[PDB]
């Protein structure tokens, strides 16, 4: 919801790839991809599931 | 590798951890209220709440 919650869903996201949560890491980032300010943020969960499967 | 948040809901911080999964399912509330077009992103959000909360316990 407010910002500082997404960060810490994003790193929650980021955390899951790691975690063979790779569902959920997709569900969080095409969310986060709503907002523009995260493109980067996104872009690494993303990168990070994609090395992890 | 790992992050900071991970080792704060690994059991070293338990107060930490419950007052995140707190408002986590607060907010889900919200949006899920919310949803009774534009519901398609509400959903979105409604997804990516319950989808942290399925992380945080695979990581607990």
């Amino acid at each position: 919801m407010n910002v500082q919650l997404k960060k810490q869903l994003a790193e929650l996201a980021l955390a899951g790839t790691g975690h063979h949560c790779h569902q959920e890491a997709a569900s969080i980032a095409d969310w986060l991809a709503q907002e523009e300010c995260m493109a980067e943020c996104v872009t690494l969960i993303r990168l990070s599931s994609l090395m992890n499967q | 590798m790992m992050t900071n948040l991970e080792t704060r809901l690994s059991g070293a911080d338990p107060v930490f951890a419950r007052e995140l999964h707190a408002q986590l399912v607060q907010a889900l509330g919200d949006v899920k209220r919310r949803l009774l077009q534009q519901y398609q992103q509400w959903q979105q959000e409604a997804d990516a709440i319950e989808a942290g909360l399925n992380i945080i316990e695979k990581i607990k």
